[PDB]
C-alpha cells in the first residue's frame, strides 16, 4: 500500500494500440500517396480514434469514478498540458517562419513582389474579420462557462459552453466555405502553400479543440465536474485560448499584413 | 438528467481485480478485442504492403 | 481604437455573461451583417498560365490527379485554364 | 502475465529496460552500416555501387545511431531507470503515456527500414535537404517513409520530454529543491526542454517537405517562390539543439561516474555544473546557422554565428575543469566505468576544440562538407556520447540486473574500443584539411593512405562491439549476484538493492525542512 | 559614355553574396527601357548599360526562360 | 440568473482524493504531501519519522542549502544518526490509520 | 504479483545460459546482419 | 591538389588562402595547448595516493576557468573576423564567370562580351591519359586569367551542389533559383582542382572542378577559340 | 562493489564457446553477403 499521493496506473494496452495506429496512419498515407490505396489509412484512422476514446475514457474512470486525481496528480497534469501547448506553439512557429521567409523576400518567380503576381487575396475585412470576432467571442463565452462552473451554476455553465462550441463550429463552417470560395489553391506557389498549410493546421486544431469542449459538455451533463475539480474543462479552455491566439497571429500575419 | 456518479464510483471501485480498461464489463472486452484485432491485423497488412512495395512491378 | 468599459468589483460569472451577451455576441452579429452585405461573387480575372501558379510536380492522390482538394470550377482554373 | 508486463507496462524500470534493449539492437544496425561505409572507402575504387546506395547507407547510419541508439539509450533507458529512483518518486508522472513513447520507436524503425527496401532508398544525407530529397530527384516512397519515421520518433520524444519535465518538477520530495537534485536529473530535464522546443520545428519543416513532395506545395521550390535554404534553417534550428540533446545526458552520467569512482560524495562545483548545462541548453538555440556558412549568407550574419557559437566553450569548459577538480584528491577506483569516463573527458575535449575551429566561418569555408567535420562530430559522438553510454552501462548494469560484469573483460573491451575509434577518426582530420569531401563513395588517389587506416580502425571497433555482446552474455551466464555497493548515502538509486523491487518508494522518503 | 565596359561593377544596392536580385533588376530595367524607347520611337541604344550588366550577371537559362515567358504573356514582373 | 446543480468535492470526491481531502481538514498528512518540520535532532529530541513498515529511507540535508542530500535506511528501534552530520532520527511505525 | 529479483525483471529467460546464448545471437545478430541483406536486396534489383 | 599522406591544408594559391593558413596555425596551436593541458591534468589527478575528499570550495577557481577561456576565445575571434570581413571587402573584378551545377557536371558561362559557355565533365578513369589524376581531371577546364580579380557566380539547374577549390579557399553552394557570388584571385599560373561539395545524388563523387590559370592574352585567345 | 561467487560458473572452455558463437553470429552472415557481392552486382 502506498503512502504517497501519486497514481500507479493499471497496465494498459492503449500505448501499444496508439503506437500501432501511428504506424498504420503513416504507412497508410504512404500507400495513399504512392500506391493509390486508402485501405491502411482508414484502418489507422479507425484504430487511432478507438485508442483515444478508450484511453481518455479510462482517465475519466480513474479520476471521476476511482478518485486517483489527488492535488499532486492534478498539478502534474497541469504541467503536462502547458508543456504540450508549448510544443504546439513551436510547431506553428515553423509555419509562421516559412510564411515570413517567403513573403519578406519574394523571389523573381513571384514577380519579385508580395502578394505574387496573379494572386488575389481574400478581403481581410470580410469573412476573416468575422472569424476573428467569432473566436474572440468564444474566448469570452468559455470564460463565462468557467466562472459559472466555479460558482456551482450547472445551467449557465452548460449554456456558456454550448455557446462556445457553437461559435467554434461557426468558425469551422465559415472557414470551409472560404476554402471553397478562395480563387487560389494550395498549388498556387508559396502563397497558396503557406496560406493553406498554416490555416489548415489551425483549422484542424479548432476541430480538435471543439471536440474537447464537446467531451467536456457531455461530462458536465453527466455531473462529472465539481465546482473545484474539473481539470478536463481547464485544459480544454487553455487549449481553446491557444487556438484563439494562433488565429489572431494568422489574421494579422497572413490575412492582413500579407494581403 | 440526474447525477449518477455515485453508481459509477461503486462500479469502478468494485474489488474484482479487473484493470481499469475492462472494469466497465463485457462491452470493454469487445471494444478491446476489436481495437487490438484491427491494430494487429492492420500491422500484418502493412508488412505485406512493405513486402509488395519492396520489389519492382512491371 | 482603445477600450472603455469599466466594471471590476470582483470578476464573476455574471460579469462574463454580461460581456458575452452585451459585447461579444453583438460584435459577431455586426460582423455577420457586414459579411452578408459584401457577399456576392467577384468577377473572375483573365486566366494567365503563370508558371509559379497551378503547380503540378506530382498528381494529386484523388480524382483525376489534376484537381485540388476543394476545387471550385467557378474560380480555380486548371493548369490549362477554366473548365467549361 | 508476459504481455501485461512487457507490452502493457506502466512501470518506469521495465520501460527503461525495453529502451535499453531497443537501443542495443539499433546500435548493432548502426555499427553494421558504419562498417559498410568504411568498407566502401577502405580501398580506392568502387565496392558496392555508386553514390546512391552508398548514401542510403550513410543516411541510415546517422538516423539509426542518433534516433534509435543514442536517444533511446540515454533518455528512454537511463532516464526512465534512474530519474524516478534518484528523486525518490514511485514512477514517472504519466506512466502509461511513457509506454507509448517506447512503443512508437519500433514502428519508427520499421518505417526507416522500409524506406531503404523500397525504390532505391533515401540517399539524401540525414539532413534530407531538397531538392535532392524532393519528388523529382527522389521520386517514390523512400523519402516519405523517412519523413514518417522522423514524425513518429519526434512524437515519441516530445511526449517523453513532457513526461520527464513534469516528473522532475512535480515529483521530488516536498523538501527537496531543484538545487538538491542530482546532476543526471538536471541533465535529463534540460535535454527534455530542448526536445520540447526543437522537435516541433523539425516536424514543421519535414511536413513542409512532405507536402512539397505530395500536395504540390512549393515551400522549398523556387518555381513557386519557395527556397531550399528555408528548409535548412528549419532543419538546423532543430539540428544544433539535437547535438546538445545527444550529449547532455552523457554529461550527467559522466558527472555521477567521475564522482563515484573518485570516492567523492558530490561533484565539484554543483551549481556551476547546473549553470553550465542551462547555459549550453540556451546558447544551443541561437547558433544553428554555423551549419550554413557556405550557403551565401550576409557577412554580418556569419560574424554573429561565428561569435555566438564560440561562447558555448565557456560553460562547457567549466564542466571539463569541474570533472578534473572532482578527480582531484579522489581515492581513485580504476573501474571500467571510470576508464570510459576518463576517455570521455579527453576525447570529448578534442572534438569540442575542433568544433571551435569550425565555428570560424572563414576557415569553415574550406572545412565545410569535408571530413574535418566528420572528425569533429565523431570525436564528440563516438568518443563522447558513446563513451558516456558505455560508462553508464557498465556502472549501472549491476543495479539494473542484480549481476556483476567481469571487470577484466570490461577493461579489455574499453582498451580495444579506445584504439579502434581513435584509429578510425583521428586520420579524418588530415583528410578534411587536405580537402576530401563528405558523402563520397570514392576519392582521389592521394587520400588513400588515411582512408585505408580509418577503415582498419573501424574493424577494431567492430571487434570491441562483438566482445561487448559476449561480456553481457557472460554476466547473465555466470550469475554473480550483487551484495554490497559503496557510497549509497549519496547515490539513492542503489539504496533499494539490486535489482530494486518492481515498486520502489511506495512509501516515499522522509526529508525534513528544518 | 562608360565604354570599355569590362564587367558589371560593384553595386551598393546589392552588396551581399546573393546576387539574384541584381541580375533580376537589370533584366527588368533593360526591358522596361527598351519598351519605353521603342514606343516613343526613340533609340534602344540608351538601354545598353542595363543590357550589358544583365548579360554579364544572369545565367543563360534564366534569361532564356524569362524571354520565353515575356513572349508567352506569363512573365510575372512588371514591364 | 442564479441556480445550483454542480456537485462539490465534499459531496463527490472519492478514493484517494477524498482521503487526502478529509485528512487535510484534520491537519493530517498520511500521504506525505508536505515536508515534515525538523526537531532539534538530539538523541533526546530526535526527528520522528512515521512509517507504515519497519524501515523507511531518510534523506538528510545537513546544512541549509547543501546540494548534497545524505540518504539512509532508518529502522525501527533505537534512534539512528545521519552518517554525515549526526542528526538523530527515530522511526514511529504505525498502520495507515495515521 | 510479477517475479522479482535477478534474472526475473527482464523479458528474456536467463535460466539456461546456452538457450540464452542462442537468443542473444539471434537478437544482436539479426540487427547486425540486416543492413548487409538490405544492401544485397538493393543490388539484386538493379 | 592534395598529395599522398598530406596532413594539412593544400598550399595557398590566393592571398586569402594564405591568410587562412596563418589563422589556422594560430588556432591549432591553442587547440594543441588546451588538449595537452587537459590530458596532462588528467594524468596528474590520477597519479597520487594522496587524498582530499572533504568538500571543496569552487568560487575562486571558476573565475580562472571562465575568464581564461573567454580571453582565448577573443584571441581566436579577432583574427577570425578580420579575415571574414577582408574576404567581403569590395575589390572591383575585371571579369565575371558563372558556373551552373548539374547532375553530374558543371557548366560555365563567360558572357561579359560574347556568348561563351560549355560543359565540364570528369574524365573517366578508363580514358585518363598517362599521368593524369583519377576522379579529378575534366574534359574542358575553366581557363581564367592569372593575377586578376574574378567574380564567380554560382547556381544550379537541378539539386544542390557546391563549387569548391580548396587551394584558393573557395566553397560556394550552388542553389537553384539563387545566384551566389564569390571572388577568385590566383597569385600563380597552373591547375587548381576542386570537387562537388554538396551531396547531389548518384555521381556526387564524380563532378570535379579544374581551373587553368594563364596570362590574360592566353585567356583571351582561348576565349575567342571557344565560341 | 562486492558480489557472490557465480551461481552457474562459466569455465574458460564455456567462455571460449560463447565468444566463438557470438563472433560467428556477427561475422558469418555479413561475410556471406560480402563474399557474394560480385554475384549481386554482376546480375
Ligand atoms: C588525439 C587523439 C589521440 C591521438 C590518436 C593518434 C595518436 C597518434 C598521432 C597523434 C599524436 C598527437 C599529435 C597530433 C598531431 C600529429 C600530426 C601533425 O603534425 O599535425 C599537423 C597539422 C597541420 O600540418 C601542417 O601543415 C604541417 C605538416 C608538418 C609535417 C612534418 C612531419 C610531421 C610528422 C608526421 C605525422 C605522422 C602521422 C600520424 C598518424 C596518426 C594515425 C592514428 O595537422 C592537423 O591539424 C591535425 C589536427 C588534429 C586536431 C586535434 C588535436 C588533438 C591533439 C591531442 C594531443 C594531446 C597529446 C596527444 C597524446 C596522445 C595519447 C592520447
Ligand atoms: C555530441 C554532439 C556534438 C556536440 C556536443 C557538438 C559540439 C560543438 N560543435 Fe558540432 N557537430 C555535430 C555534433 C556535435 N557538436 C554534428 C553531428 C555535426 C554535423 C552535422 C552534419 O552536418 O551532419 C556538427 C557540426 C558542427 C559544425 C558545422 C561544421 C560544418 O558543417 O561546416 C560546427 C561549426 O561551428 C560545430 C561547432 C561545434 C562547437 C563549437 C561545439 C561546442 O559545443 C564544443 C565546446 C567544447 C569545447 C570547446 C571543449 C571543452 C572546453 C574547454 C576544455 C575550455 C577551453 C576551450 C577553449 C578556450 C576553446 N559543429
Ligand atoms: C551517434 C552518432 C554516431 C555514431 C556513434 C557514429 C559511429 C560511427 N560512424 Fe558515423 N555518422 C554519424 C553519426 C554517428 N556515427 C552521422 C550523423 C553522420 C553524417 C551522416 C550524413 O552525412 O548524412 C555520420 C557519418 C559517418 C561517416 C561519413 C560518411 C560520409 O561522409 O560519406 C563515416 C565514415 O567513416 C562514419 C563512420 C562511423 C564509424 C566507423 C562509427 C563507429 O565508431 C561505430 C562503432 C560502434 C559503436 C560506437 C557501437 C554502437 C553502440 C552500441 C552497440 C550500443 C551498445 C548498447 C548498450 C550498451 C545499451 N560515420
Ligand atoms: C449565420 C448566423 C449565425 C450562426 C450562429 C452563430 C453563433 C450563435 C452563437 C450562439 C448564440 C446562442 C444564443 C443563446 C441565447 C440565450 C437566450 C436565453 C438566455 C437568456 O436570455 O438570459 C438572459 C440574457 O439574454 C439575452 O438577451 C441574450 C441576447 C443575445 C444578443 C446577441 C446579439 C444581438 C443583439 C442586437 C443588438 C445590437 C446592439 C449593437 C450595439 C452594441 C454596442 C456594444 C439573462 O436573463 P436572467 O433573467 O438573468 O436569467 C437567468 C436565468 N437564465
Ligand atoms: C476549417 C476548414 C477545414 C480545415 C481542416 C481541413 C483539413 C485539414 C486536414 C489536415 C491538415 C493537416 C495537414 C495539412 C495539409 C494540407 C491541408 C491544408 C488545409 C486544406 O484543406 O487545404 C486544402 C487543400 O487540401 C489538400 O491538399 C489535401 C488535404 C488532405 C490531405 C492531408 C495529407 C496529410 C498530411 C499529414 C501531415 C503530417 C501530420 C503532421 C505530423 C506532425 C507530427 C508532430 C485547400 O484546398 P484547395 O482546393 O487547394 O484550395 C481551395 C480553392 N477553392
Ligand atoms: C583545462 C582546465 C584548466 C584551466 C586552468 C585551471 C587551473 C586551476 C588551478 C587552480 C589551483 C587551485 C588550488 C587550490 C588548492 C589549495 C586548497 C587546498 O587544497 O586545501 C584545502 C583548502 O580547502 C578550503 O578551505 C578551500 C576550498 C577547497 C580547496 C581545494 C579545492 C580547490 C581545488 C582546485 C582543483 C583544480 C584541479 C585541476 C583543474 C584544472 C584545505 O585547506 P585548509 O587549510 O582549510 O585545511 C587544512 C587543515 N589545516 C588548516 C589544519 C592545515
Ligand atoms: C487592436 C484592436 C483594434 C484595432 C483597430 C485598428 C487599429 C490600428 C492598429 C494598426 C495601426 C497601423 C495600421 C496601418 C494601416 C495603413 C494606414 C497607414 O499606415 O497610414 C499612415 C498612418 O498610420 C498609422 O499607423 C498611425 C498609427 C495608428 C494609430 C491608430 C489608432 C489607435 C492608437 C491608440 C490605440 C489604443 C492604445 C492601445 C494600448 C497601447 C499614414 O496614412 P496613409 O493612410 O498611409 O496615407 C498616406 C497618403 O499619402 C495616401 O494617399
Ligand atoms: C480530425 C482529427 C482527428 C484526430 C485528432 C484528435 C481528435 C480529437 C481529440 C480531442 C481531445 C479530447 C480529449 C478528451 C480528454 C477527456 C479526459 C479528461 O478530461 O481527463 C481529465 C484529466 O485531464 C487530462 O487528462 C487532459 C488530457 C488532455 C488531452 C488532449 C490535448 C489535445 C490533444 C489533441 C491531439 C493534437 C494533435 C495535433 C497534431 C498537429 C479528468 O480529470 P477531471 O476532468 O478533473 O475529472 C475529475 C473530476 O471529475 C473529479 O471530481
Ligand atoms: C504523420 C502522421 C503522424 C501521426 C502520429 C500520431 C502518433 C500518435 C498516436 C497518438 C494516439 C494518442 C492516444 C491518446 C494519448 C493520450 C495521452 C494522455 O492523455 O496522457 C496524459 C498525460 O499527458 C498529458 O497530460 C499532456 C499531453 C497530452 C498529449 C495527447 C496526445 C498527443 C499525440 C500527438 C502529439 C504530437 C502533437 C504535435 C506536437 C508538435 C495522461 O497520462 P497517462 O500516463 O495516460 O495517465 C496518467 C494517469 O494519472 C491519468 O489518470
Ligand atoms: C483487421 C485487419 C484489416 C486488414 C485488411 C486487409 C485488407 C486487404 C484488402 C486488399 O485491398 C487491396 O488494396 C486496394 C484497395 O483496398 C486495391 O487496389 C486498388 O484500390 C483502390 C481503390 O480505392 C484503387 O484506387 C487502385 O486503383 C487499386 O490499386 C486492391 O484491389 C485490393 O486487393
Ligand atoms: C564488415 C563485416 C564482415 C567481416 C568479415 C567477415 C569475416 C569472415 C567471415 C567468414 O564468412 C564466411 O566466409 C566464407 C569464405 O571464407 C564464405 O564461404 C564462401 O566461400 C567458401 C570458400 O570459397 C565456399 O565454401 C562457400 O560455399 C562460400 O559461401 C561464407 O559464405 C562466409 O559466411
Ligand atoms: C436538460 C438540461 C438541464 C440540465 C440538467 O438539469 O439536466 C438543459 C439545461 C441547459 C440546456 C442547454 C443550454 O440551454 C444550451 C442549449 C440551448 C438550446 O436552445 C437547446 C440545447 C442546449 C444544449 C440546452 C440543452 C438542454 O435543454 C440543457 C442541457
Ligand atoms: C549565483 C549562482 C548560484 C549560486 C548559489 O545560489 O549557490 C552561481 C552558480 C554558478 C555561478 C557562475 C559560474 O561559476 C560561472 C561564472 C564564474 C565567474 O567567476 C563569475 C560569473 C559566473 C557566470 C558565475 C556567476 C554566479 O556566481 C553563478 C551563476
Ligand atoms: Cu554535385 Cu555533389
Ligand atoms: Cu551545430
Ligand atoms: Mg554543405
Ligand atoms: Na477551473
Ligand atoms: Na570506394
Ligand atoms: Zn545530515
Amino acid at each position: 500500500h502506498q503512502t504517497h499521493a501519486y497514481h500507479m496506473v493499471n497496465p494498459s494496452p492503449w500505448p501499444l494500440t496508439g503506437a500501432l495506429s501511428a504506424l498504420l496512419m503513416t504507412s497508410g498515407l504512404t500507400m495513399w500517396f504512392h500506391f493509390n490505396s486508402m485501405t491502411l489509412l482508414m484502418i489507422g484512422l479507425t484504430t487511432n480514434m478507438l485508442t483515444m476514446y478508450q484511453w481518455w475514457r479510462d482517465v475519466i474512470r480513474e479520476s471521476t469514478f476511482q478518485g486517483h486525481h489527488t492535488p499532486a496528480v492534478q498539478k502534474g497534469l497541469r504541467y503536462g498540458m502547458i508543456l504540450f501547448i508549448i510544443s504546439e506553439v513551436l510547431f506553428f512557429t515553423g509555419f509562421f517562419w516559412a510564411f515570413y521567409h517567403s513573403s519578406l523576400a519574394p523571389t523573381p518567380e513571384l514577380g519579385g513582389c508580395w502578394p505574387p503576381t496573379g494572386i488575389h487575396p481574400l478581403n481581410p475585412l470580410e469573412v476573416p474579420l468575422l472569424n476573428t470576432s467569432v473566436l474572440l467571442a468564444s474566448g469570452v463565452s468559455i470564460t463565462w462557462a468557467h466562472h459559472s462552473l466555479m460558482e456551482g451554476d450547472r445551467k449557465h455553465m452548460l449554456q456558456a459552453l454550448f455557446i462556445t462550441i457553437t461559435l467554434g463550429v461557426y468558425f469551422t463552417l465559415l472557414q470551409a466555405s472560404e476554402y471553397y470560395e478562395a480563387p487560389f489553391t494550395i498549388s498556387d506557389g508559396v502563397y497558396g502553400s503557406t496560406f493553406f498549410v498554416a490555416t489548415g493546421f489551425h483549422g484542424l486544431h479548432v476541430i480538435i479543440g471543439s471536440t474537447f469542449l464537446i467531451v467536456c459538455f457531455f461530462r458536465q451533463l453527466k455531473f462529472h465536474f465539481t465546482s473545484n475539480h474539473h481539470f478536463g474543462f481547464e485544459a480544454a479552455a487553455w487549449y481553446w485560448h491557444f487556438v484563439d491566439v494562433v488565429w489572431l497571429f494568422l489574421y494579422v500575419s497572413i490575412y492582413w499584413w500579407g494581403s | 438528467f440526474e447525477n449518477r456518479v455515485a453508481e459509477k464510483q461503486k462500479l469502478f471501485q468494485e474489488d474484482n481485480g479487473l484493470p481499469v480498461h475492462l472494469k466497465g464489463g463485457a462491452t470493454d472486452n469487445i471494444l478491446y478485442r476489436v481495437t487490438m484485432t484491427l491494430c494487429l491485423g492492420g500491422t500484418l497488412y502493412s508488412l505485406y504492403c512493405l513486402g509488395w512495395a519492396s520489389f519492382p512491378h512491371k | 481604437a482603445s477600450a472603455a468599459k469599466g466594471d471590476h468589483g470582483g470578476t464573476g460569472a455574471r460579469t462574463w455573461r454580461f460581456l458575452t451577451f452585451g459585447l461579444a455576441l453583438p460584435s459577431v452579429a455586426l460582423c455577420t451583417l457586414n459579411s452578408w452585405l459584401h457577399s456576392g461573387h467577384r468577377e473572375r480575372p483573365a486566366f494567365i498560365p503563370y508558371h509559379h501558379l497551378r503547380i503540378r510536380t506530382k498528381p494529386f492522390s484523388w480524382g483525376d490527379g489534376n484537381h485540388t482538394f476543394f476545387h471550385n470550377p467557378r474560380v480555380n482554373p486548371l493548369p490549362t485554364g477554366y473548365e467549361k | 502475465m508476459f504481455i501485461n508486463r512487457w507490452l502493457f507496462s506502466t512501470n518506469h524500470k521495465d520501460i527503461g529496460t525495453l529502451y535499453l534493449l531497443f537501443g542495443a539492437w539499433a546500435g548493432m544496425v548502426g555499427t553494421a552500416l558504419s562498417l559498410l561505409i568504411r568498407a566502401e572507402l577502405g580501398q580506392p575504387g568502387t565496392l558496392l555501387g555508386d553514390d546512391q546506395i552508398y548514401n542510403v547507407v550513410v543516411t541510415a547510419h546517422a538516423f539509426v545511431m542518433i534516433f534509435f541508439m543514442v536517444m533511446p539509450i540515454m533518455i528512454g533507458g537511463f532516464g526512465n531507470w534512474l530519474v524516478p529512483l534518484m528523486i525518490g518518486a514511485p514512477d514517472m508522472a504519466f506512466p502509461r503515456m511513457n509506454n507509448m513513447s517506447f512503443w512508437l520507436l519500433p514502428p519508427s524503425f520499421l518505417l526507416l527500414l522500409a524506406s531503404s527496401m523500397v525504390e532505391a532508398g533515401a540517399g539524401t544525407g540525414w539532413t534530407v535537404y531538397p531538392p535532392l530529397a524532393g519528388n523529382l530527384a527522389h521520386a517514390g516512397a523512400s523519402v516519405d517513409l523517412t519523413i514518417f519515421s522522423l514524425h513518429l520518433a519526434g512524437v515519441s520524444s516530445i511526449l517523453g520530454a513532457i513526461n520527464f519535465i513534469t516528473t522532475i518538477i512535480n515529483m521530488k520530495p516536498p523538501a527537496m529543491s531543484q538545487y538538491q537534485t542530482p546532476l543526471f536529473v538536471w541533465s535529463v530535464m534540460i535535454t527534455a526542454v530542448l526536445l520540447l522546443l526543437s522537435l516541433p520545428v523539425l516536424a514543421a519543416g519535414i511536413t513542409m517537405l512532405l507536402t512539397d513532395r505530395n500536395l504540390n506545395t512549393t515551400f522549398f521550390d523556387p518555381a513557386g517562390g519557395g527556397d531550399p535554404i528555408l528548409y535548412q534553417h528549419l532543419f538546423w534550428f532543430f539540428g544544433h539543439p539535437e547535438v546538445y540533446i545527444l550529449i547532455l545526458p552523457g554529461f550527467g552520467m559522466i558527472s555521477h561516474i567521475v564522482t563515484y569512482y573518485s570516492g567523492k560524495k558530490e561533484p565539484f562545483g554543483y551549481m556551476g555544473m547546473v549553470w553550465a548545462m542551462m547555459s549550453i541548453g540556451f546558447l544551443g538555440f541561437i547558433v544553428w546557422a554555423h551549419h550554413m556558412f557556405t550557403v551565401g549568407m550576409d557577412v554580418d550574419t556569419r560574424a554573429y554565428f561565428t561569435s555566438a557559437t564560440m561562447i558555448i566553450a565557456i560553460p562547457t569548459g567549466v564542466k571539463v575543469f569541474s570533472w578534473l577538480a572532482t578527480l582531484h584528491g579522489g581515492n581513485i577506483k580504476w573501474s571500467p566505468a571510470m576508464m570510459w569516463a576518463l576517455g570521455f573527458i579527453f576525447l570529448f575535449t578534442v572534438g569540442g576544440l575542433t568544433g571551435i575551429v569550425l565555428a570560424n566561418s572563414s576557415l569553415d569555408i574550406v572545412l565545410h562538407d569535408t571530413y574535418y567535420v566528420v572528425a569533429h562530430f565523431h570525436y564528440v559522438l563516438s568518443m563522447g556520447a558513446v563513451f558516456a553510454i558505455m560508462g553508464g552501462f557498465v556502472h549501472w548494469f549491476p543495479l539494473f540486473s542484480g549481476y556483476t560484469l567481469n571487470d577484466t573483460w570490461a577493461k579489455i573491451h574499453f582498451a580495444i574500443m579506445f584504439v579502434g575509434v581513435n584509429m578510425t577518426f583521428f586520420p579524418q582530420h588530415f583528410l578534411g584539411l587536405s580537402g576530401m569531401p563528405r558523402r563520397y563513395s570514392d576519392y582521389p588517389d592521394a587520400y588513400t593512405m588515411w582512408n585505408t587506416i580509418s577503415s582498419m580502425g573501424s574493424f577494431i571497433s567492430l571487434t570491441a562491439v562483438m566482445l561487448m555482446v559476449f561480456i553481457i552474455w557472460e554476466a547473465f551466464a555466470s550469475k554473480r549476484e550483487v551484495l554490497t555497493v559503496d557510497l549509497t548515502t549519496t547515490n539513492l538509486e542503489w539504496l533499494n538493492g539490486c535489482p530494486p523491487p518492481y515498486h520502489t518508494f511506495e512509501e516515499p522518503t522522509y526529508v525534513n525542512l528544518k | 559614355k562608360i565604354k570599355n565596359y569590362q564587367t558589371a561593377p560593384f553595386d551598393s544596392r546589392f552588396p551581399n553574396q546573393n546576387q539574384t536580385r541584381n541580375c533580376w533588376q537589370n533584366y527588368l530595367d533593360f526591358h522596361r527601357c527598351e519598351k519605353a524607347m521603342t514606343a516613343k520611337g526613340g533609340d534602344v541604344s540608351v538601354c545598353e548599360w542595363y543590357r550589358r550588366v544583365y548579360k554579364s550577371l544572369c545565367p543563360i537559362s534564366w534569361v532564356s526562360t524569362w524571354d520565353d515567358r515575356r513572349a508567352e504573356g506569363t512573365f510575372p514582373g512588371k514591364i | 440568473a442564479s441556480g445550483g446543480g454542480v456537485p462539490t468535492d465534499e459531496e463527490q470526491a472519492t478514493g484517494l482524493e477524498r482521503e487526502v481531502m478529509l485528512a487535510a481538514r484534520k491537519g493530517q498528512d498520511p500521504y506525505n504531501i508536505l515536508a515534515p518540520k525538523a526537531t532539534s535532532g538530539t538523541k533526546e529530541d530526535p526527528n520522528l519519522v512515521p512509517s507504515i513498515t519497519n524501515k523507511r529511507i531518510v534523506g538528510c540535508i545537513c546544512e541549509e542549502d547543501n546540494s548534497t542530500v545524505i540518504w539512509f535506511w532508518l529502522h525501527k528501534g533505537e534512534a539512528q544518526r545521519c552518517p554525515s552530520c549526526g542528526t538523530h532520527y527515530k522511526l514511529v511505525p504505525h498502520q495507515l490509520a495515521h | 504479483h510479477y517475479e522479482e529479483g535477478p534474472g526475473k525483471n527482464i523479458p528474456f529467460s536467463v535460466e539456461n545460459k546456452w538457450r540464452l546464448l542462442a537468443m542473444m545471437t539471434l537478437f544482436f545478430g539479426s540487427g547486425f546482419a540486416a543492413p548487409f541483406f538490405i544492401v544485397r536486396h538493393q543490388l539484386l534489383k538493379k | 591538389m592534395a598529395y599522398p599522406m598530406q596532413l594539412g591544408f593544400q598550399d595557398a594559391t590566393s592571398p586569402i588562402m594564405e591568410e587562412l593558413l596563418h589563422f589556422h596555425d594560430h588556432t591549432l596551436m591553442i587547440v594543441f595547448l588546451i588538449s595537452s593541458l587537459v590530458l596532462y591534468i588528467i594524468s596528474l589527478m590520477l597519479t597520487t595516493k594522496l587524498t582530499h575528499t572533504s568538500t571543496m570550495d569552487a568560487q575562486e577557481v571558476e573565475t580562472i576557468w571562465t575568464i581564461l577561456p573567454a580571453i582565448i576565445l577573443i584571441l581566436i575571434a579577432l583574427p577570425s573576423l578580420r579575415i571574414l570581413y577582408m574576404m567581403d571587402e569590395i575589390n572591383n573584378p575585371s571579369l565575371t564567370v558563372k558556373t551552373m551545377g548539374h547532375q553530374w557536371y558543371w557548366s560555365y558561362e563567360y558572357t561579359d562580351y560574347e556568348d561563351l559557355s560549355f560543359d565540364s565533365y570528369m574524365i573517366p578513369t578508363s580514358e585518363l591519359k598517362p599521368g593524369e589524376l583519377r576522379l579529378l581531371e575534366v574534359d574542358n577546364r575553366v581557363v581564367l586569367p592569372m593575377e586578376m580579380t574574378i567574380r564567380m557566380l554560382v547556381s544550379s539547374e537541378d539539386v544542390l551542389h557546391s563549387w569548391a577549390v580548396p587551394s584558393l579557399g573557395l566553397k560556394t553552394d550552388a542553389i537553384p533559383g539563387r545566384l551566389n557570388q564569390t571572388t577568385l584571385m590566383s597569385s600563380r599560373p597552373g591547375l587548381y582542382y576542386g570537387q562537388c561539395s554538396e551531396i547531389c545524388g548518384s555521381n556526387h563523387s564524380f563532378m570535379p572542378i579544374v581551373l587553368e590559370l594563364v596570362p590574360l592574352k592566353y585567356f583571351e585567345k582561348w576565349s575567342a577559340s571557344m565560341l | 562493489i562486492t558480489a557472490k561467487p557465480a551461481k552457474t560458473p562459466t569455465s574458460p572452455k564455456e567462455q571460449a564457446i560463447g565468444l566463438s558463437v557470438t563472433f560467428l553470429s556477427f561475422l558469418l552472415p555479413a561475410g556471406w553477403v560480402l563474399y557474394h557481392l560480385d554475384n549481386y552486382k554482376k546480375s
